[PDB]
């Protein structure tokens, strides 16, 4: 019956800055709870009945509301606060929260683009994928584009990109195009071009088969 | 020390069932509650129900009725959690937690987690592949590496560079599935002069077939 | 014309006692049993009844905390100097204690009549329902939590009756687990209800020790 809607959904912010999410009950309860939980691990209690923090809790964190309405806030925005936060029904049936994903705001920063050309041993195998980094840089939007002797390629590719970095703050994508030996072979030139609000102009990268 | 030990990863056919552990440590198994959550990526956290060890009451969500079945074993303290008619959509991280009563239930422990993957996929050892540079001339101060581990099968595997003695410049990618494989990759960033002058080998672990692979980067 | 209570209702009052013992049926028949007798009739009945010296103390008190009321009620004129027609009846002489059997039928026959054997009887029934209650099973539906009473102190005496009690191992489940919560005072009742159906006894009496 009683939904917990979290907003925002997801927020970044700067070292420093106050943040102060929320929750919104369908109908009034005495309580709420909360907890956070970072990526490959159990949820963490943070907060019981509304304002008393748990253990290990910085003091910077506070919980206050009544109702419907509650909500969290961080006095001073620390790097290892970055994490998503639930909100819970004090009671039965212990309905969690829709969650808030808090990360990091950062300065900018232009991706470090590496490709590579397909292994001896994955060719020896009649396989060849041609894999291309594109490394640290913020924010996270960013786009790749694959050109197979200067034609663009939709699809064929797996991108697979990282959470925010726990030491510099930045994000990391990766690009696979998969081929068979034949279709690398039947090709010579090879781009991996990635375009980020950094800059209008396309970091390219290519290697020649020949 | 109040503890909960859940079992190992689980991997099942669609439509077929699996029951997991909990096995409860440092406090009276049957004085206390347990308590299951489900989190899978995009709507994490959901309750699943219950158990009271000495009644052998439980109490479910009305969403997983005739899904789950709480058990508990007083003799081994040890909670059971058991799904039946498995679909990709019960694929997930299943927890237990045991609550601390103040003015209500506070859900102070929690287990360590097991992932269950539904599939009827057989489980493949990862061929792991170099990633080198590419030939000629393309020089700077610092030098990306990387390696590509293709094919496996199930989540999850372990990449290190050097068994864990490098770490800094480290970046493991989220495997993204296909049908009945995974594939991943990995990249390390370390100073020119440190290679070939020096080696650099990926270290790539897949308890679930017990393989362990090292691949050392050559030029 | 006086006509004694016969020995063969006598009699049968006796066996009455000693089958039923004290059962809640028992009244009816002494009712039937004792009907028009006089104060002294029904005195032979009562000292009739052998054994069962606990339920006699019972009777007996009560006997007396009826007569004393009706002295208040009723003063009438304590010394009645210069003599009139007849004395008007006190506690103790309805009670027969202190009463010819003449004087007894004399108040049932004068005007206005003075029914003193059937006002006797009344206080002997009110006695009769006393003794059923004390001998009446202890129903575990009635052990309901005082406004103010410890949560613990009402789980003490819950358990108590129940290990005093005649049913079936399920039925008992019933009563352990949902009754305990259902008698509850509506505050205790207000948390209990916020740990759901499957709480531990441990865990109520943990949140309701305040």
């Amino acid at each position: 019956e009683i939904v917990l809607t979290q907003s925002p959904a997801i927020t970044a912010a700067s070292l420093g800055q106050k943040v102060t999410i929320t929750c919104s009950a369908s109908s009034s309860v005495s309580y709420m709870h909360w907890y956070q939980q970072k990526s490959g691990t159990s949820p963490k209690p943070w907060i019981y009945e509304i304002s008393k923090l748990a253990s290990g809790v910085p003091a910077r964190f506070s919980g206050s509301g009544s109702g419907t309405s509650y909500s969290l806030t961080i006095s001073s925005m620390e790097a290892e606060d970055a994490a998503i936060y639930y909100c819970q029904q004090w009671n039965y049936p212990f309905t969690f929260g829709s969650g808030t994903k808090l990360e990091i705001k950062r300065a900018d920063a232009a991706p470090t683009v590496s490709i590579f050309p397909p292994s001896s041993e994955q060719l020896t195998s009649g396989g060849a994928s041609v894999v291309c980094f594109l490394n640290n840089f913020y924010p996270k939007d960013i786009n790749v584009k694959w050109k197979i002797d200067g034609s663009e390629r939709q699809n064929g590719v797996l991108n697979s990109w990282t959470d925010q970095d726990s030491k510099d703050s930045t994000y990391s994508m990766s690009s696979t195009l998969t081929l068979t030996k034949d279709e690398y072979e039947r090709h010579n030139s090879y781009t991996c071009e990635a375009t980020h609000k950094t800059s209008t102009s396309p970091i390219v990268k290519s290697f020649n088969r020949n | 020390e109040v503890q909960l030990q859940q079992s190992g990863a689980e991997l099942a056919r669609p439509g077929a069932s699996v029951k997991m552990s909990c096995k409860a440590s440092g406090y009276t198994f049957t004085s206390y509650t347990m308590h299951w959550v489900k989190q899978r990526p995009g709507q994490g956290l959901e309750w699943i129900g219950y158990i009271n060890p000495s009644s052998g009451y439980s109490n479910y969500n009305q969403k997983f009725k005739d899904k789950a079945t709480l058990t508990a074993d007083k003799s081994s303290s040890t909670a059971y959690m058991q799904l039946s008619s498995l679909t990709s959509e019960d694929s997930a991280v299943y927890y237990c937690s045991r609550p601390v009563v103040r003015l209500g239930y506070n859900f102070d422990y929690w287990g360590q987690g097991s992932t269950l993957t539904v599939s009827s996929a057989k489980t493949t050892p990862p061929s792991v592949y170099p990633l080198a540079p590419g030939s000629a001339a393309q020089t700077n101060s610092m030098v990306t590496l990387g390696c590509l581990v293709k094919g496996y099968f199930p989540e999850p595997v372990t990449v290190t560079w050097n068994s864990g003695s490098l770490s800094s410049g480290v970046h493991t990618f989220p495997a993204v599935l296909q049908s009945d494989l995974y594939t991943l990759s990995s990249s390390v960033t370390v100073p020119s002069s440190t290679w070939p002058s020096e080696t650099v080998t990926c270290n790539v672990a897949h308890p679930a077939s017990s393989t362990k692979v090292d691949k050392k980067i050559v030029p | 014309v006086h006509q004694a209570i016969s020995p063969r209702t006598l009699n049968a009052w006796v066996k009455v006692v000693e089958e039923k013992a004290f059962s809640p049926e028992v009244i009816p028949m002494f009712s039937a049993l004792s009907e028009g007798a006089t104060p002294q009739d029904l005195n032979t009945m009562l000292n009739t009844v052998g054994g069962h010296q606990a339920a006699m103390q019972m009777l007996k008190e009560t006997i007396n905390e009826e007569a004393a009321e009706w002295d208040r009620v009723h003063p009438v004129h304590a010394g009645p100097i210069a003599p009139g027609q007849m004395r008007e009846p006190r506690g103790s002489d309805i009670a027969g204690t202190t009463s010819t059997l003449q004087e007894q039928i004399g108040w049932m026959t004068n005007n206005p009549p003075i029914p003193v054997g059937e006002i006797y009887k009344r206080w002997i029934i009110l006695g009769l329902n006393k003794i059923v209650r004390m001998y009446s099973p202890t129903s575990i539906l009635d052990i309901r939590q005082g406004p103010k009473e410890p949560f613990r102190d009402y789980v003490d005496r819950f358990y108590k009756t129940l290990r005093a009690e005649q049913a079936s191992q399920e039925v008992k489940n019933w009563m352990t687990e949902t009754l305990l919560v259902q008698n509850a005072n509506p505050d205790c009742k207000t948390i209990l209800k916020a740990l759901g159906p499957a709480a531990t006894l441990e865990e109520m009496m943990t949140a309701c020790q305040g």
